[PDB]
């Protein structure tokens, strides 16, 4: 493997929950200016949702009401992007993003 | 860099079990979080779990491991890319000396409390005609006391159950000893089979460098201006708390001295009293940091 | 584990968590090795042809499934009681539930006995009071099944026509249930969803089959599913020998859905349309796919 | 093992939206003002369909791009559009995958600019204009049929049932082609109310 | 797993006996502000119930009437929230409830 | 190894490494012990003789792969997606190719599910998160395919003439195909290259058969296999129905090769002919053959 | 320490805060959780002031097994794993031996 | 997928008939007059093309069906006709399947 | 194996991200003016890619 790749990963909703992804989860070494974004996708290819994270010195946090994360569905994908000052986008994290929660 | 300074040993971690106690309790008993005392921080067993008392030196206690593994072979590779671990089954066993009802309740795997002893003391222990499937609560605290600081590092064990029983000799110069061996099994309200854990104000001195949480760098005090009075009542005197930087309290640690003794006497466990009306200075030092405070005394 | 959960719902009613959270709560645990539950069991044909043999089609098979339980309580009395509680929520004639509960929300097999179950150790059982259960019970319907989507479309009017939203999710073919009052004329859709399994996958792309003119009170059940007969009047009156050789005979193919067209006519009180679409997987859990 | 690697002969396609539903969806894919600066307006005073537009709560000036290409250059859109306010609907032809160059039909409604325009777009939000403009009011429920020919390299727009061209041009510089086959709309308001928007769409490849 | 997602659980109910969830499991460190909301629903959706626990600095406790609980069957659908002070709901557990008693 | 690599393109169109350089980045790899993978079956006829049993031919057999994948992640959620992945990779109905990759190129084989999938161990897979999956897979075609060569030929004139270079450099004979433009009369090679199935490897040596006169429009495929009908207008015109019994009877044996001879009459406008040479071998990978 | 401890339990003990006195408790996971290290191995042998630095590199290792521990009044607790190198993809060796 | 790929249901369809061969071809289905009621007249007299329209040796009137759909609602139809003498002439669209509704 | 050969090894590619070779994977000694080109092609070997 010449080129490194993300990491497929899962991402948990809920209805009324609101979404968040906690920094231990993102430790890293990030210098001011970094900058990050989600992105989720249905099968299609069109954007279902687009998020920024707080990126601090040393982790990256996702906080998102849960109307805003109301819309994506069970089996979106999504990926996350993480922006050096100077530097393309690499994304770190691909996968899903299942539902989990009592279904009606 | 040196070897030494890429080794980086510290000895002071090598904790010796000096003395050791096993506690048994019935599984209805709540089972133990943890044995720090949330006070003090001292040793808190909680109600339910009877100690079994002395056992075997020679044998002392083993804590045996066991690992199933599956090894996964790829097609395209020689050696196996990875290994799974299907179960970590935990026992431990001893060589308890005496003979008390919790110990012979364990032997036997029966309920003696119902046991009534005859009109001169004798008592009789039969086995039950099937052998009983009982669960027990284990708590394996042991202390080694260095510097007067003592460790207490502990298993908590909360489901154990008899797995075997070692065939015992009788010897006209040995006394009778009982040889269990206990397996744990998780439980479903804890959510574990075995932890284990570590206390006391050696084990305080040694968290930093042991490599759980953050190292001491800063010594903060309780809010620095406590109202105090001199004459006996409520307000006569105030507490202080000293604590880290990495949210542990080292008053205990720390020493406890006032500059103005005349304005707010200073107890060693960080108790200021007001003695006269004025201002006084508060310094609690430990090693290079200290905290400092300025306690107001009113007549 | 937290990720699955399985329960069996007894043909009298009883609850049992047999895995996952809660499990052994009703002093029944289920024991490893349990055959035929995940995929259903599907045989392909295969004819002669020349280069070895040509396939020639899928047949779904009947679900066998054997598995087996603990249980298990401390005294043989309390167990006694547990084991003819266990045995009370099986038969042969009548299907209990079996729900498995993930991530991908929760689907239910119906099963029944296959045999008689085989239960207990070589020695008596109140012994140990802790006994297995080796059941061996069978999936008349091998599909796991979620909970029909029901809609329902009223109107006053005469003439009237509605259009149903459609979707099938699951990896295999629904077979779609009308329940249509009377009087009225029913025009239904008979949509192929580009299924050629009678060579006209695109010629009945945007098929209607008009249903025999009802009278008062003839309410009809129209089921697509070639188990059942399709219109079935309410009142026993012979419906489908007004009916000139036409038939629903498509299923809602995977992946496909859309608006269907419902039309009403020549109705004086208006007319009610139910609409009942299965949900059939071939897995307890799988993630949704498109 | 290949001789040649042939691009695929991808037919022709159409696509439709009304605006029905809650939110805008994903197959239209928001640009220049980012994600999450389409709405939908329902416009129940006036008692119509919904259309699509800008979110007017945090935003003005917001294009959208169809998620799907279309497999030909000619192609033909059907747009039927209401008129509740003034501003500005741009049709987009031959955009790339950022909508930065495009050829475009654009409708103003306003007070003295009840007119049609042929637009060239520098950027999604950014726009020039070609040729003059010709006078055209539009009214609630009106039907627009935008057609690039590609064979006479021509933008055309028709009103109505008439098939007389409302507005025309030729020879404009953009370039076609694979890469340049997306289509989309933009909306370009002075206030922070709807003016001219769609409530339905059609695309179709071909002329 | 990237987000914070509920576990799956389940809640025993009892015909004339308290409904009570003992605080020593539902452990964690609780603000002043903190508050508790267990939800429990049906197939459709329909609230059959909502509770609020009474937070502690380390632990949430629960504990209704059996009129309170009697309108809950088995297989009811229910999901625990803490929301921390300036927060959102985050749903720590979701599940099933089930119910131990003597079946009628 | 890097001397072989495996892949999978799933019915949906996802690829899967299953060994080789970057295998298990999509979850799944391959476990040992693979069957009927590589050399095509192939059962031997034979008769009673006077010195025991004579030969009486070959018949090529379909495969009847099983093999087993291990998909595994670090968390089970995740593991569960790979897991539904790998399923919806695979159908009874259709198709989905493994290739596989060595220095000798890469060869293609397309692959259905036989039967259901066998997956995980005997507890729940996700106490583990790495679970396998046994996988019954069939080959309907049972040789290894290359791309096929392919050869076009234009001209403008009324009655022309050209040579197509073919040679088989595989181990099993290949069934030509052709694509002949209309209207005209073409006359397509059908050389025996010594083969004595029909006995007449030597009398067939240079037989050439004539298609019937193509009128406006009619563009012909014409298909040597066996699996398909020879002559098939594009129009739907029964072409092979005007043909008179006649077909095409030989393919192209291994080891042979030549510049066959096309030949177009009564084209007015002028035709246009293409030869696909298909690049079947028995293995999937083996050194080129003279 | 942490390390060790985390080797031992198959745990990751990096969120493991402690009380407020300082104790802290591990519990073993759930289920035995596959984690994978790198290994150094060096070892120093000094001869006229000239070291020799003799090194193991071992970039794939995993806990195989863990032997049983004897407490006892006179010794300190010691944990003894035993620990299997796997082949690296990335650095394509399992082992590798160096001197410097 | 769903990006590259084209579903057939979303894709425009052009369709054309000739009559030339004096033949009526498979991809027309006679309506209510039932099977064989449709016919190609060559109208040699004068110089035109053949032309279908009712089989007149047993019926007056007849309807034929395209036996493919379109994909959209919006449609086109180009009809070069010949008017040998009196009737009526229908060209229908947006029909159902057995044409009992459509405009025309 | 007389000749010097290329090793069979895969790339990475994702959507939205930058293609990157980290230098410790293609180590070795390289004196100065050295140039090394990375080449992607299709499936008829027409070059769809040519980097530095």
């Amino acid at each position: 493997m010449l080129s490194t790749g993300p990491i497929m990963e899962t991402l948990t909703l809920t209805v009324g929950s609101a979404f968040e992804i906690p920094g231990w989860k993102l430790r890293g070494e990030y210098p001011a200016g970094t900058t990050s974004h989600l992105v989720f996708t249905d099968a299609a290819g069109g954007t279902l949702g687009e998020f920024e994270g707080t990126v601090s010195a040393k982790e990256i946090h996702y906080l998102q009401a849960p109307d805003d994360v109301k819309n994506i569905p069970h089996g979106a994908n999504f990926q996350l992007f993480v922006t050096y000052p100077s530097m393309q986008p690499q994304c770190l994290y691909f996968g899903t993003a299942i539902r989990k929660e009592p279904r009606y | 860099t040196d070897f030494y300074t890429i080794k980086d040993a510290q000895a002071d971690l090598a904790i010796a079990p000096l003395n050791l106690t096993v506690l048994l309790a019935p599984y209805s008993t709540t089972p133990a979080t943890t044995l720090e005392s949330p006070t003090d921080g001292s040793l808190a067993i909680p109600p339910g779990y009877k100690s079994v008392g002395h056992f075997e030196k020679q044998a002392g206690l083993t804590l045996g491991n066991e690992f199933d593994s599956k090894d996964i072979e790829a097609y395209g590779e020689p050696e196996p890319i990875r290994t799974i671990i299907n179960k970590r089954t935990t026992t431990f066993d001893f060589a308890m000396y005496q003979n008390q009802r919790n110990v012979l309740e364990l032997i036997w795997t029966q309920d003696f409390s119902n046991i009534q002893p005859s009109e001169f003391g004798g008592i009789v222990l039969e086995a039950p005609k099937v052998p009983k499937n009982i669960y027990y609560r284990a708590i394996l605290v042991g202390m080694d006391d260095r510097n007067d600081r003592p460790i207490w590092l502990y298993w908590l064990m909360p489901k154990v159950k008899l797995d075997k029983l070692d065939n015992q000799t009788l010897n006209d110069d040995n006394v009778i000893e009982y040889k269990p061996t206990l397996k744990a099994f998780r439980d479903d309200v804890v959510g574990y089979s075995v932890a284990q854990g570590f206390a006391g104000p050696g084990w305080r001195d040694l968290v930093a460098t042991a490599g759980f949480g953050e190292a001491l760098t800063a010594l903060t005090i309780t809010p620095g201006s406590p109202t105090v009075t001199v004459a006996t009542g409520a307000s006569h005197t105030a507490q202080l708390l000293v604590e880290g930087d990495n949210g542990i309290n080292y008053t205990p640690d720390v020493v406890f001295t006032s500059s103005a003794p005349d304005k707010a006497s200073v107890s060693a466990a960080g108790l200021v009293t007001g003695v006269a009306a004025g201002s006084a200075t508060i310094t609690a030092t430990k090693g290079a940091l200290t905290a400092t405070a300025t306690v107001t005394v009113t007549a | 584990t937290d990720f699955l959960k399985i329960e069996l719902i007894g043909r009298d009613g009883s609850h049992w968590v047999l895995s996952g959270p809660g499990m052994g709560q009703q002093g029944v645990t289920l024991n490893p090795n349990l055959q035929q539950f995940y995929d259903a069991p599907v045989k392909t044909l295969y004819v002669p042809g020349p280069f070895g043999e040509e396939y020639a089609g899928k047949r779904v098979q009947r679900r066998e499934i054997v598995f087996s339980v603990q249980a298990y309580d401390e005294d043989p009395d309390t167990w006694s009681t547990v084991d003819s509680l266990w045995r009370w929520a099986w038969d042969y004639d009548e299907e209990s539930e079996l729900r498995v509960s993930t991530s991908d929300g929760t689907r239910f097999l119906k099963v029944r006995l296959m045999e008689e179950p085989k239960p207990y150790y070589e020695k008596d059982p109140h012994i140990t009071a802790d006994n297995p259960i080796v059941m061996t019970v069978t999936a008349t319907f091998p599909y796991w099944q979620d909970e029909p989507e029901e809609l329902i479309w009223t109107t006053l009017s005469t003439e009237d026509m509605t259009r149903f939203p459609v979707r099938n999710d699951g990896d295999v073919p629904v077979w779609l249930k009308w329940t249509l009052t009377a009087p009225g004329l029913w025009i239904l859709p008979d949509f192929s969803w580009g299924n050629d399994m009678y060579s006209r996958g695109r010629e009945d792309l945007g098929r209607t089959v008009a249903m025999p003119e009802l009278v008062a009170g003839e309410h009809v059940s129209v089921d697509s599913d070639p188990r059942v007969q399709t219109l079935i009047a309410v009142n026993g009156m012979p419906t489908q020998n007004r009916w000139k050789g036409n038939d629903l005979l498509y299923p809602l193919m995977p992946g496909k859905g859309a608006e269907i067209p419902v039309q009403l006519k020549n109705a004086p009180e208006g007319g009610a349309c139910k609409l009942t679409r299965p949900r059939w997987y071939s897995r307890p859990w799988s993630r949704p796919g498109v | 093992p290949l001789s040649t690697v042939v691009s695929p002969e991808d037919s022709a396609v159409q696509y439709k939206a009304n605006f029905v539903g809650q939110y805008i969806g994903p197959m239209w894919k928001p640009m220049g003002n980012g994600w999450g600066s389409l709405g939908i307006h329902t416009h129940a005073l006036i008692s119509e369909a919904p259309s699509m537009g800008p979110n007017y709560s945090l935003f003005s000036s917001a294009a959208a791009r169809w998620l799907w290409s279309m497999n030909m250059d000619s192609v033909t859109i059907v747009v039927r559009v209401l008129n509740v306010g003034a501003g500005k609907f741009n049709v987009i032809v031959c955009a790339d995958y950022q909508m930065q160059t495009y050829l475009g039909i654009q409708f103003e409604t306003g007070i003295s600019n009840n007119k049609v325009h042929v637009i060239t777009g520098d950027g999604p939000l950014n726009w020039g204009y070609q040729g003059d403009a010709v006078n055209n009011t539009t009214a609630n429920g009106d039907v627009y049929t935008i057609k690039y020919n590609d064979l006479l390299d021509t933008i055309s727009c028709y009103k109505g049932t008439s098939l007389t061209p409302l507005i025309e041009a030729s020879g404009l510089d953009v370039p076609h082609g694979e890469g340049f086959r997306y289509t989309g709309l933009a909306w370009n308001t002075a206030l922070l109310s709807p003016g001219v928007e769609p409530t339905a769409w059609e695309a179709k490849d071909g002329v």
